[PDB]
């Protein structure tokens, strides 16, 4: 069995539709929907545990006085089932602030590290959704790149633009969060790390085999 | 690899 957390942004830029198009958030959830829903058909025995970022309420192990501040658990490290999914499409909306993504993914890697002790995982997994819209503080990359490698724990990312034609009008803030992608993935894996970056559109195509 | 595993 695998451990996954799937950590999403769920702040305010992420609720934006595009002429009446679907957001950034929709399109994230509907990949998250379409994973665990094979996840769940299939019975498989990973468990998946989901961390929001951008959430009006802070909700997590981490948290203390400004703090990791906007970050919840929405599901701790367990089998999928039928609630969650119901959750994830019915429940979960948009918050109204922005987070600190990289405050996000050490919040997700310390439920891992918790939740996965003492038990047996093949693989630990963590997958961002988000478009890169809020600003991070660079600087405490190295502890997470270092703890991640340490921890033996894999990424991916999953975003409404490619990390490599028209421009989609990024922010100055999107394109520092693209640079920031890329150093952590080729730390963590060289070439074929940059690799495990996807677009939203790409994801659902892979994994829409529902009809 | 990962959600396409």
């Amino acid at each position: 069995k695998s451990a996954v957390v799937l950590c999403m942004d769920v702040g305010l830029a992420m609720s934006h539709s595009n002429q009446g198009k679907e957001s950034p958030f929709e399109q994230a959830k509907k990949v998250m929907m379409l994973f665990l829903q094979r996840q769940v058909f299939a019975e498989s025995k990973d468990e998946i545990a989901v961390v929001l970022y951008g959430t009006d309420t802070t909700d997590n192990a981490l948290a203390r006085e400004d703090q990791y501040e906007n970050i919840s658990v929405h599901r701790h490290l367990m089998l999928p089932d039928f609630d969650l999914l119901e959750q994830i499409e019915n429940v979960v909306e948009p918050g109204s602030v922005q987070a600190d993504f990289l405050d996000a993914l050490i919040v997700s890697m310390d439920l891992l590290q918790k939740e996965t002790l003492g038990k047996k995982y093949t693989r630990l997994h963590i997958a961002v959704f988000s478009d890169l819209s809020s600003p991070f503080s660079v600087d405490q990359l190295e502890v997470i790149i270092a703890n991640l490698k340490k921890a033996e724990i894999t990424l991916q990312f999953f975003l409404p633009f490619s990390v490599d034609g028209p421009g989609k009008g990024l922010s100055d803030q999107q394109k520092e969060g693209i640079e920031m992608v890329r150093k952590i993935m080729f730390s963590l894996d060289g070439e074929e790390g940059l690799s495990e970056v996807f677009t939203f559109r790409d994801a659902l195509e892979r994994l829409s085999i529902f009809k | 690899k990962g959600l396409f595993m």
